[PDB]
């Protein structure tokens, strides 16, 4: 199964950088011990090399992560930020992403990756969640999520 | 599974391009190997578009449809080998398969016909109440051949053991054919035949028992 | 950098067990996915099974003709794979490769669980299923005439036949002939015995005053065998 608890939403104040970001969102993962204590470090290291930029059309979405050796336990931890900032493009185009919306993946293996990538890409094409994403508070972002993440994991 | 052209003749320097088909492949790339006699496989190309370092860029890999290619855009002669194809056996599945492989043949030198010497049963042999023909095939190039057996000219299957092809350090190809009898199977005949068939040409050798 | 080292394979009778190692080093082999592959004499490569980390639970998955009878594990210690074969078939023989395996997924066009791919081999290790017995062979002598003679030189040699297991040597004039020596590769018949034949071209000239003798040694039987090659004259 996926953790995923309230304290794992939260909104992002102007002027955060992407390793703020990716700091951020770590930070209740690592203080639940669903990560090591260095993840924040290893998913900033694997955003230069295999950057997560999606540029999908409300607002871009980053899905940052590092390998499955340095999660303890499946998590995802979600970033709303205030103004968009930019990820490189996930599929090596030119044009950086302006993004608005961070999922951070922590999945412990190989299989259940493949399976959260896969139930992302189906998630992001709901152009009206996305929207929905960015003015909803923490509370609803994580009923929504919670609900969703509990219909992948039923079948 | 996974299907591959058996065999893929390519000349000197030319492109080719080998294919891998299977359902599977509609949702899964393929990973492409190299094989040749005596070595490790090499990796040359996987998923999308993925090349390691180290192999030549003249190696590239596609997919479309239910289908996976490797390109090689001017074949080297050093290219002539086992060519594999791997991906998962089924949609979604956590297994893993290769396809049959197909030899590409290089075609580097001018063709070159086989040189046959046919030995009949030595008188030990004989003597040991055995017999066993002996036709050794060396010298040709491409590397394949068929070997036929006739007695006097009926063919002979029963008691035929023939080699795969083998790489001289000439860079040619040898082979051997073996047809055990028994010496009264030797002595009924007139003659046995040893022909063998070389990019559709044949050479045969024949031995009389009764002859020097 | 990587290198990775089979061993164990052998002679094994049916129905008989065999055990694999393969050592790793050069890479984080703890974290690393291994894969057997095995390629049978004359055939392609065949996935065997290959053996996931500790985040999958170091779960195994297999080919269905070996399901059952081999087991994969592996020893993160000392950076050991291992394959354990029970109730072996003639059809496992072959040449068994251990393979550092990679994932790969495609975020926009993948489809889980992804592919596996093999970026790393070993060189092999052979593994023969057989039912025979050791023999040594009989050696015959392959007499020149004028059928094995073309312009100027003519074809000798030897018939090594039905012996059991390889490999055999087979030198002229106890090494002092190396020159248009050719010992072609054996044949496996069908009875599970080897034959093979050792040729050599000399002058046909000298036919009449010259000695040729091949030297025959089956070091598993220990066997060793000196065939003169006499002249056939005609």
């Amino acid at each position: 199964g996926i953790h995923f608890r309230r304290h794992y939403v939260r909104h992002l104040p102007k002027e955060v950088s992407q390793n703020d970001i990716i700091k951020a969102l770590a930070s209740p993962l690592i203080n639940d011990g669903m990560v090591v204590s260095d993840f924040a470090d290893h998913v900033i290291t694997r955003e230069q090399n295999f950057p997560t930029g999606l540029p999908v059309e409300p607002v871009g979405v980053a899905i940052p992560h590092t390998d499955s050796k340095y999660v303890r336990q499946n998590a995802i931890s979600v970033g709303i930020l205030a103004e968009p900032v930019n990820f490189e493009d996930a599929g090596g185009e030119p044009d950086p992403v302006p993004v608005r919306v961070v999922f951070m993946l922590a999945l412990g293996n190989w299989f259940d990756i493949t399976n959260v990538l896969w139930w992302i890409k189906a998630v992001i094409q709901d152009e009206d969640f996305m929207q929905q994403l960015l003015v909803m508070n923490d509370d609803e972002i994580y009923q929504s999520i919670y609900t969703r993440i509990s219909e992948l994991e039923h079948h | 599974e996974l299907t591959q052209e058996t065999g893929v003749s390519v000349a000197l320097g030319q492109t080719v391009t080998i294919t891998c088909q299977g359902d599977s492949l509609r949702s899964h790339y393929a990973s492409w190997y190299q094989k040749k006699p005596g070595q490790a496989p090499i990796l040359l190309f996987y998923g999308k578009n993925n090349r390691p370092s180290g192999v030549p860029d003249r190696f590239s890999g596609s997919a479309s449809g239910n289908t996976a290619s490797l390109t090689i855009s001017g074949a080297q002669a050093e290219d002539d080998a086992e060519y594999y194809c791997s991906s998962r056996d089924k949609s979604g599945s956590r297994l893993s398969v290769f396809g049959g492989g197909t030899k590409l043949t290089v075609l580097s030198q001018p063709k070159a016909a086989p040189s046959v010497t046919l030995f009949p049963p030595s008188s030990e042999e004989l003597q040991a109440n055995k017999a066993t023909l002996v036709c050794l095939i060396s010298d040709f190039y491409p590397g394949a051949v068929t070997v036929a057996w006739k007695a006097d000219s009926s063919p002979v299957k029963a008691g035929v053991e023939t080699t795969t092809p083998s790489k001289q350090s000439n860079n040619k190809y040898a082979a051997s054919s073996y047809l055990s009898l028994t010496p009264e199977q030797w002595k009924s005949h007139r003659s046995y035949s040893c022909q063998v068939t070389h990019e559709g040409s044949t050479v045969e050798k024949t031995v009389a028992p009764t002859e020097c | 950098e990587v290198q990775l080292v089979e061993s164990g394979g052998g002679l094994v009778k049916p129905g008989g067990s065999l055990r694999l190692s393969c050592s790793a080093s050069g890479f984080d082999f703890d974290n690393a996915w291994m894969t057997w592959v095995r390629q049978p004499p004359g055939k392609g490569l065949e996935w065997v099974g290959r053996i996931t980390g500790p985040g999958e639970g170091w779960s195994v998955d297999y080919a269905a003709p070996v399901e059952g009878r081999f087991t994969i594990s592996r020893l993160n210690s000392i950076n050991f794979l291992y394959l354990e074969m029970n109730n072996l078939r003639m059809e496992d023989s072959g040449l068994y490769f251990c393979a550092r395996t990679g994932k790969y997924y495609d975020f926009w066009s993948g489809y889980p669980p992804g592919e596996e791919y093999f970026q790393d081999w070993g060189r092999g290790t052979l593994v023969t299923v057989s039912s025979a017995s050791t023999k040594g062979p009989s050696v015959f002598p392959l007499a020149p005439s004028s059928k094995s003679t073309s312009g100027g030189t003519a074809a000798l040699g030897c018939l090594v036949k039905d012996y059991f297991p390889e490999p055999v040597t087979v030198s002229w004039n106890s090494g002092a002939l190396t020159s248009g020596v050719h010992t072609f590769p054996a044949v496996l018949q069908s009875s599970g015995l080897y034959s093979l034949s050792s040729v050599v071209t000399v002058p046909s000239s000298s036919l009449g005053t010259q000695t040729y003798i091949c030297n025959v040694n089956h070091k598993p039987s220990n066997t060793k065998v000196d065939k003169r090659v006499e002249p056939k004259s005609c």
